[PDB]
């Protein structure tokens, strides 16, 4: 892949978009999978 | 100059023999504004499934495997949609694929033919003047599948019957 | 009359399925306020096939403005005499966009 | 200059032959932006937990230890019953020899400090196998080797376990088919959720 | 003997048809040209011949069974045991049922472990010279220049045939139901 | 240049590109030659299955005249590659006789169609009876 473009997709509004996206999706994900986790269950 | 294939067209002129089987043919004039390795890559990707596609269709039509129900191909796609083969079939195509962005990436890079992949197991490409004549058949018989492949399908929706036996009927 | 419409479903996941309301018609989903359905009926589109040919017939469209964009800025640009044409543009866009426009949606 | 492994792509630089199993295989060019010695400590890592895990799978299903809390066939049964209190002694474990073993340079930043460090050599020889240096090559390929072959084994020995509830040599002796009614794959966008 | 020229040896095509490869050694014994789709060019060639002559023994020798258990000839209460059949596929599957299948598997997977990987793995590294297919079996004398010559050639045709041959009577026997002799 | 008999009486030449209009001519010539030979043609001689302006929706209805259709917007559509490219940059007697001829096949065959419209028949059909 060109050096250009990948460093096009390191800039700041990217990378925290996509970082925030990834970390959006795996609490979406972790809370369909174990919805309603209002304690650590112990 | 004028286009070999059409007389009166004048040649593209991003097309000067720099790839085997071009005859000049490119009116609506692609390969001013685009690439031509990726277009080539292209044409090579979908000359190559349409030519084991026709392939399919004639011998699903001759024998079909005993574990499989017997069945015409577009009922076979159908099948195999709600089944899970076609899910395995997609998947493995999707897993070469994806050494194949690799692959046309190393081609716009300057470093690779836009089909070439090195697939040579039966060495039958014995000499580069035998390499030149086979890819001139393989352009040939990718862009003749093309066409084929599609009347095929199409007539099986029109009449419903398959392409050996519609030759075998009317 | 009885339908509520509804263009918008959401996915279950934080209880929010809620939101997929009873509009009507066997379905769940949110309420759209934007008249497209009265658009639509106005239009004599009367089949979902249809809406999905008129969606492609959009994202046809779209492909072609973003590649006409490229195409004018870095392969063909107007010198600016092309775009100091009052008179032409005028012309142009009272009796073709406009008028043509009218004329084919009479039609 | 052409890759071994895959003919039509080029030699990934960072892979130049001298490390053992080094057949060229690197198409996605992580080792252009991953360092060869974090990569070769994490290869090597993995495929020694998975070759203990294979084997741990096939013995699971033919020896026990005593006891009802051991007699589970089915692996993926065993980490539930198991006892909790030596599961987790088995994990703290792991988490001491880590630390131990590596020294206290464990992050990416700080393991291979020293220019002594090599990947996958964290100085693991209680009988001297390795002594003789005739046999360095040798041994060392073959490490990599079967540590490959029992990554992809034990993925499809769990997955196959997910698959049919039972044990893997037991699958192989009593082997049903997929139905294909169950365990559908995807599909929970396709029905718009539920 | 070798006959180099007329026939093995180098320069000769038994199959016009195909010309002669280059990447093809003349020095192989039983060697005439013969390689279509070019594999000598990037196999090894030791290890193909030595597997060509071990492919070429077990067809003599299943050959050589498959006409015994044809003919019904046997051993002295084989029959009584295994099946008085002479279907060479039922043979082996109440063989199998008997344990005497396993114990020859047995013992020639250890014959392969202790004999066969370390004969191979020195013959391919390049420390013993041993030229392939070769375990020092010459009992009954027949060696000198008449082992190294024709006999050698004759080993890889005959085993060839035999290939050919046992391929040939598998196939016959399943289709027909019927077996040879 | 051939086929000049000086006629330009409204002087179109001067508002509009002499090449785009000879293509057009020419175009418009063959076009007809085919529609008349073929409107004469088909009262002499049948195809199996099978007037001069109701055999047009005769026609459409089984998808005859959408394929024929298809087929010369193909063709029509390398003719329009073909023109761009002529306006963006012993035999002349036979280009003439075609240009005549045509010229002779528009006349006649707006003719047959009128003609068609007076007393709802075809060419030669009207002439014998
Ligand atoms: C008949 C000729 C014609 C037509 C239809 C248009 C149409 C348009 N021009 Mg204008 N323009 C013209 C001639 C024409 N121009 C000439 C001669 C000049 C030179 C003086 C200009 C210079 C000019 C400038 C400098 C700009 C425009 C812009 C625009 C767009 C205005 C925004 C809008 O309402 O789009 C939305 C409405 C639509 C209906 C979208 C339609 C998209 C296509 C292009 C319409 C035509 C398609 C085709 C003719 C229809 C085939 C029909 C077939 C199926 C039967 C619009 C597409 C502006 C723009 O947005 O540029 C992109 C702008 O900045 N024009
Ligand atoms: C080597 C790796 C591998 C593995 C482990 C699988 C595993 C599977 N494949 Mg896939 N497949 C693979 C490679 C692989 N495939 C490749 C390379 C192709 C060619 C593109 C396919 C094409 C394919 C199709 C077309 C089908 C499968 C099916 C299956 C299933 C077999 C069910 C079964 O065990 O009963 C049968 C056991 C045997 C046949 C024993 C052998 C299973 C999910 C089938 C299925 O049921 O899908 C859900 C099916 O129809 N696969
Ligand atoms: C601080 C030291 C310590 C102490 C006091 C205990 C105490 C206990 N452990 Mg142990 N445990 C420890 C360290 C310790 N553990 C470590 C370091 C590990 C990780 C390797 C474990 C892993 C472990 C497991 C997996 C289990 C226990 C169990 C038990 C309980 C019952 C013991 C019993 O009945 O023994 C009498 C029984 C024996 C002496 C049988 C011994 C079985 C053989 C020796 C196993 C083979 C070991 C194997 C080769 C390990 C190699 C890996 C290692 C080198 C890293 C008891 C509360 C069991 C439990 O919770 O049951 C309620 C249980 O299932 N422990
Ligand atoms: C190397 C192959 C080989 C050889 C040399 C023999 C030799 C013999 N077998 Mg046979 N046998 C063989 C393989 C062989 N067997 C195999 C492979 C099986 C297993 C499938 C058997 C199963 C078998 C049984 C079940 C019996 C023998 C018996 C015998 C002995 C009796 C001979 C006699 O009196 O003639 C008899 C001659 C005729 C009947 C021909 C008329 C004889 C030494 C018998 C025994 O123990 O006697 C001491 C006996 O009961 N054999
Ligand atoms: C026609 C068959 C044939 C021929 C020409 C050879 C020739 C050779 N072998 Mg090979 N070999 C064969 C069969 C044969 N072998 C089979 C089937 C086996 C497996 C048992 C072996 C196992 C073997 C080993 C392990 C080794 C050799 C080696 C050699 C070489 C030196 C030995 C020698 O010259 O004595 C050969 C003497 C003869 C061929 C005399 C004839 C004896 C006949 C073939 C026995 C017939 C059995 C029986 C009657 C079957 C017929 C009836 C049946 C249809 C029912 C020589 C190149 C050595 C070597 O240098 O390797 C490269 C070596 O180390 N051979
Ligand atoms: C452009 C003029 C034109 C048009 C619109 C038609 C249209 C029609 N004709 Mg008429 N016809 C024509 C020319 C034309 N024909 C000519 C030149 C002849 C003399 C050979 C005939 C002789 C004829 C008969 C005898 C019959 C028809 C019939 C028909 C109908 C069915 C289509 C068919 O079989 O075509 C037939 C047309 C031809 C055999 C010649 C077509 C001329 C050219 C080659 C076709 C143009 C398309 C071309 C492939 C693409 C453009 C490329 C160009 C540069 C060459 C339809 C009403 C049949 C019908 O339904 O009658 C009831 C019928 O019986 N036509
Ligand atoms: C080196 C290790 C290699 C790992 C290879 C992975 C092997 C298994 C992969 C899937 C196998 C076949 C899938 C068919 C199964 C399949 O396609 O089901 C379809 C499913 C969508 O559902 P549909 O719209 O198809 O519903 C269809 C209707 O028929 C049923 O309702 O696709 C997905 O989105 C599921 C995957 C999650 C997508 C996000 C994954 C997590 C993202 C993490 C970051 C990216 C990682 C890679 C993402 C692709
Ligand atoms: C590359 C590579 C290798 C390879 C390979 C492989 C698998 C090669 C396979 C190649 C194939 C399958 C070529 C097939 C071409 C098909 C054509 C030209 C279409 C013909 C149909 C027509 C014209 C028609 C029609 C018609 C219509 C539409 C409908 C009908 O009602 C009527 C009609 C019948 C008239 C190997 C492994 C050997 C090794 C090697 O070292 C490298
Ligand atoms: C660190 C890391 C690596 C790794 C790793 C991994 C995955 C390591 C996993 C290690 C494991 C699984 C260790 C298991 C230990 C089991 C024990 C001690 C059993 C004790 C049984 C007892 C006490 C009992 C009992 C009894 C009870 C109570 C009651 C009776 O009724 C029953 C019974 C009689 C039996 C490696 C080396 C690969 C690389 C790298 O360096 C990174
Ligand atoms: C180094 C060192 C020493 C040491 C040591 C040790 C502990 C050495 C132990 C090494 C081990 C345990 C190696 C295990 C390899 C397992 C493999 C290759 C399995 C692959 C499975 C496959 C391919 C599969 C599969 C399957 C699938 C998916 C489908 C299934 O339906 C069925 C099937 C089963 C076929 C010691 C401590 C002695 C000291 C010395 O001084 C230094
Ligand atoms: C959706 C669906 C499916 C599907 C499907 C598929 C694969 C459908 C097939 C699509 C294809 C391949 C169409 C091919 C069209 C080619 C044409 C029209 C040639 C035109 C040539 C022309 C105009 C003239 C060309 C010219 C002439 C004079 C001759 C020379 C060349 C040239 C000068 C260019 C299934 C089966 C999976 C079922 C599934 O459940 C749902």
């Amino acid at each position: 892949m060109d050096s250009n473009f990948l460093k096009y997709l390191s800039t700041a509004p990217v990378l925290f978009t996509v970082w925030l996206s990834f970390t959006a999706s795996f609490i979406i994900e972790a809370n369909r999978f174990f919805p309603d986790m209002l304690y650590f269950p112990m | 100059d004028f286009s070999a294939a059409v007389p009166f067209l004048k040649r593209p002129s991003n097309l000067d023999g720099a790839y085997i089987g071009d005859v000049g043919f490119d009116p609506l004039g692609f390969s001013d504004v685009f690439d031509l390795r990726v277009l080539r890559e292209a044409e090579l990707k979908h000359g190559r499934f349409a030519m084991l596609a026709v392939l399919g269709f004639i011998v699903q039509e001759l024998y079909t495997f005993p574990f499989f129900p017997k069945m015409a191909p577009v009922d076979a796609h159908d099948y195999f949609v709600k089944q899970g083969g076609g899910s395995q079939i997609i998947f493995w195509i999707s897993f070469v694929e994806l050494f194949g962005v690799v692959a046309l990436f190393e081609t716009l890079q300057g470093k690779r033919e836009p089909g070439d992949f090195a697939f040579d197991p039966l060495g039958l490409a014995k000499d580069e003047a035998t390499l030149e004549r086979y890819r001139l058949a393989e352009v040939k018989h990718a862009r003749l599948a093309m066409i084929a492949i599609g009347g095929f399908i199409h007539q099986y929706w029109v009449t419903k019957q398959t392409v050996l036996e519609q030759l075998g009927n009317f | 009359t009885a339908v509520k419409p509804s263009a918008q479903v959401v996915w279950p996941i934080v209880g929010q399925e809620v939101l997929n309301g009873d509009v009507g018609g066997g379905f769940q989903g949110v309420q759209v306020t934007s008249g497209f359905f009265q658009i639509w009926r106005s239009s004599g589109i009367t089949s979902e096939v249809e809406l999905y040919w008129c969606a492609l017939a959009g994202l046809i469209m779209s492909g072609l403005m973003i590649f006409a964009g490229w195409f004018h800025y870095h392969k063909a640009a107007p010198k600016l005499e092309w775009f100091q044409n009052a008179e032409s543009m005028l012309n142009h866009h009272l009796s073709g966009l406009l008028g043509l426009g009218c004329l084919s949606w009479a039609g | 200059a052409k890759s071994k492994a895959v003919p039509f792509l080029s030699q990934p630089e960072a892979l130049d032959g001298s490390m053992a199993g080094d057949v060229g295989f690197d198409p996605f060019g992580i080792s252009s932006v991953i360092d060869i010695k974090w990569l070769r400590e994490s290869e090597l890592k993995h495929g020694r937990i998975c070759m203990l895990a294979a084997t741990g799978c096939l013995v699971q299903e033919v020896v026990h230890l005593p006891g009802p809390a051991f007699s589970q066939k089915m692996a993926l049964n065993a980490w539930a019953a198991a006892p909790r209190g030596g599961m987790i002694s088995i994990l703290v474990a792991i988490g001491l020899i880590e630390m131990i073993s590596n020294r206290f340079a464990l992050t990416a930043t700080d393991m291979f400090a020293n220019p002594n460090r090599v990947p996958g050599d964290l100085g693991f020889d209680p009988l001297s196998l390795g002594a003789n240096p005739a046999n360095r090559a040798r041994f060392e390929l073959s490490e990599v080797i079967h540590g490959r072959a029992a990554m992809m084994g034990f993925s499809g020995m769990v997955h196959q376990m997910i698959v049919s509830k039972q044990a893997p040599i037991e699958q192989l002796m009593h082997f049903k088919a997929v139905d294909s009614s169950l365990m559908k794959l995807g599909g929970a966008a396709g029905n718009l959720g539920y | 003997l070798w006959n180099e020229g007329k026939i093995q040896g180098k320069g000769v095509s038994v199959i016009p048809l195909f010309p002669r490869p280059a990447s093809l050694d003349g020095t192989f014994p039983g060697d005439q040209g013969f390689d279509p789709f070019g594999f000598s060019s990037w196999v090894n060639m030791k290890f193909v011949a030595e597997a060509e002559i071990k492919h070429c023994r077990l067809a003599m020798l299943a050959f050589a069974g498959i006409m015994v258990e044809s003919a019904g000839i046997s051993f002295p209460g084989a029959t009584s045991v295994l099946g008085s059949s002479k279907n060479i596929f039922e043979i082996h599957d109440k063989a199998v049922a008997s344990g005497a299948m396993g114990q020859i598997l047995l013992w020639v997977s250890f014959f392969e472990v202790v004999a066969g990987v370390p004969a191979m793995n020195e013959m391919l590294n390049g420390e013993s010279s041993r030229i392939p297919g070769y375990y020092a079996f010459d009992p009954l004398g027949q060696g000198k220049g008449d082992k190294m010559g024709r006999m050698q050639l004759s080993e890889i045709q005959n085993g060839r045939l035999a290939m050919l041959a046992v391929s040939g009577i598998v196939h016959h026997t399943l289709i027909t139901g019927k077996g040879p002799l | 240049v051939p086929g000049d008999a000086g006629f330009d009486p409204l002087t179109i030449s001067a508002w509009l590109d002499s090449r785009w209009l000879r293509e057009a001519e020419i175009k418009h010539c063959r076009v007809a030659m085919l529609a008349a030979a073929g409107c004469i043609a088909q009262d002499i001689f049948q195809f199996p299955g099978a007037k001069m302006t109701a055999l047009h929706d005769a026609a459409v209805k089984a998808g005859s005249m959408g394929q024929m259709l298809f087929w010369i917007g193909f063709v029509e559509a390398i003719s329009t590659a073909a023109t761009i490219q002529m306006l963006q940059g012993g035999r002349a007697r036979m280009e003439l006789s075609e240009i005549k001829n045509g010229r002779l096949a528009m006349i006649g065959f707006s003719g047959m169609v009128h003609h068609y419209f007076i007393t709802g028949k075809g060419p030669i059909e009207l002439l014998t009876s």
